């Protein structure tokens, strides 16, 4: 049993999207199917809530109106559209089922996609080192948006003391991290340090050596 | 109907029980779930139907009920326990979830090593300048990062950051980052920023000279 969605990203104040949710293993005829999300930091909402044999769907009031859940039982997929989307709306949204009827509860979940509403554009972030001179270094992952990016150092083959912080929101309304990892002090100089900076929203991949 | 989930966050050690209660605002017979979340994944269904585990979960985890009163027991907490936990009622519609409870490992007292960075001559060719203070590997989470520039205390020119809690050693790490301008970082000479930790005896300053 599977539940794979797509269709989330950045979007527009008064805009529109749709996400999917896909099944695979079972057949949503037989189901209920549930949007719930989770805005940043915060706990679960419940969204919606579809039987598509009938179509018969329940809303929560802070999207009723405006968003629309639907499902197509040939394609085994239902669907979310939003419309009128506000800064409350930026969410991971998760798709799930009311499995055994609902005694199973929500027994399986989408994997889950982000949806962002906001009017700022899109940048790819700037890659800044940060020199060693035990030893510790870095790279500061600055100015950038919207989330997500991902670091890897030396291409994954340097793991084991990497940390990656959280992603924080400037005062700028750009976001900014920093990637470390602690390694021998006597490997400096000879040891090579790359960071390897991924940011998909703005199709920037930046790999930025460290050195002392 | 809602659900009132306590405590809100709680600390434990490998082996200990725990115990995670929430009351619903009126009978919601059994129809009661517990949901496991980590960071950056999806709720996982741990107990359905009140008191039932579901396929997969480690029998240290049970639920039970008594009237409104619905309790989540792990027996022998684990490492790979720090999570949210989330109970959720759906004897009507809309499903309501509790507002979750922090699971967090408790270990012995570890002193942080601590590290700082100087900005990047690349970032200041841009314009602005960037001081990074490392805190690495330290328990408990509570720390105090105090910036001093020219000895002087600074006030709101600096972000903290902090992993979530290493699957290892259940240690954290913080990161604490002070922005300034390129003109402003050049009109003062020492940067420094200071520790208190519960595992040191007397606050750790780091620091340097700029250019030096």
């Amino acid at each position: 049993v599977q539940l794979v969605e797509s269709g989330g990203g950045l979007v527009q104040p008064g805009g529109s999207l749709r996400l999917s949710c896909a099944a695979s293993g079972f057949n949503i005829k037989d189901t209920y199917i549930h949007w719930v999300r989770q805005a940043p930091g915060k706990g679960l909402e419940w969204v919606a809530r579809i039987y598509p044999t009938n179509g018969y769907t329940r809303y929560a009031d802070s999207v009723k109106g405006r968003f629309t859940i639907s499902a197509d039982t040939s394609k085994n997929t239902a669907y979310l559209q939003m419309n009128s989307l506000r800064a409350e709306d930026t969410a991971v949204y998760y798709c799930s089922r009311w499995g055994g009827d609902g005694f199973y509860a929500m027994d399986y979940w989408g994997q889950g996609t982000l949806v962002t509403v906001s009017s700022a554009s899109t940048k790819g972030p700037s890659v800044f080192p940060l020199a060693p001179s035990t030893a510790a270094l870095g790279c500061l992952v600055k100015d950038y948006f919207p989330e997500p990016v991902t670091v890897s150092w030396n291409s994954g083959a340097l793991t084991s003391g990497v940390h990656t912080f959280p992603a924080v929101l400037q005062s700028s309304g750009l976001y900014s991290l920093s990637s470390v990892v602690t390694v021998p002090s006597s490997s400096l100089g000879t040891q090579t340090y790359i960071c390897n900076v991924n940011h998909k929203p703005s199709n920037t991949k930046v790999d930025k050596k460290v050195e002392p | 109907i809602q659900m009132t989930q306590s405590p809100s966050s709680l600390s434990a050690s490998v082996g200990d029980r725990v115990t995670i209660t929430c009351r619903a605002s009126q009978d919601v017979n059994t129809a009661v779930a517990w949901y496991q979340q980590k960071p950056g994944k999806a709720p996982k269904l741990l107990i359905y139907s009140a008191s039932f585990l579901y396929s997969g979960v480690p029998s240290r985890f049970s639920g039970s009920r008594s009237g409104t009163d619905f309790t989540l027991t792990i027996s022998s907490l684990q490492p790979e326990d720090f999570a949210t936990y989330y109970c959720q009622q759906h004897y009507t519609t809309p499903p309501t979830f509790g507002q979750g409870t922090k699971v967090e490992i408790k270990r012995t007292v570890a002193a942080p090593s601590v590290f700082i960075f100087p900005p990047s001559d690349e970032q200041l060719k841009s314009g602005t300048a960037s001081v990074v203070c490392l805190l690495n590997n330290f328990y408990p989470r509570e720390a105090k990062v105090q910036w001093k520039v020219d000895n002087a205390l600074q006030s709101g020119a600096s972000q903290e950051s902090v992993t979530e809690q290493d699957s290892k050693d259940s240690t954290y790490s913080l990161s604490s980052t002070l922005t300034l301008s390129k003109a402003a970082y050049e009109k003062h000479a020492v940067y420094a920023c200071e520790v208190t930790h519960q595992g040191l005896s007397s606050p750790v300053t780091k620091s340097f000279n700029r250019g030096e």
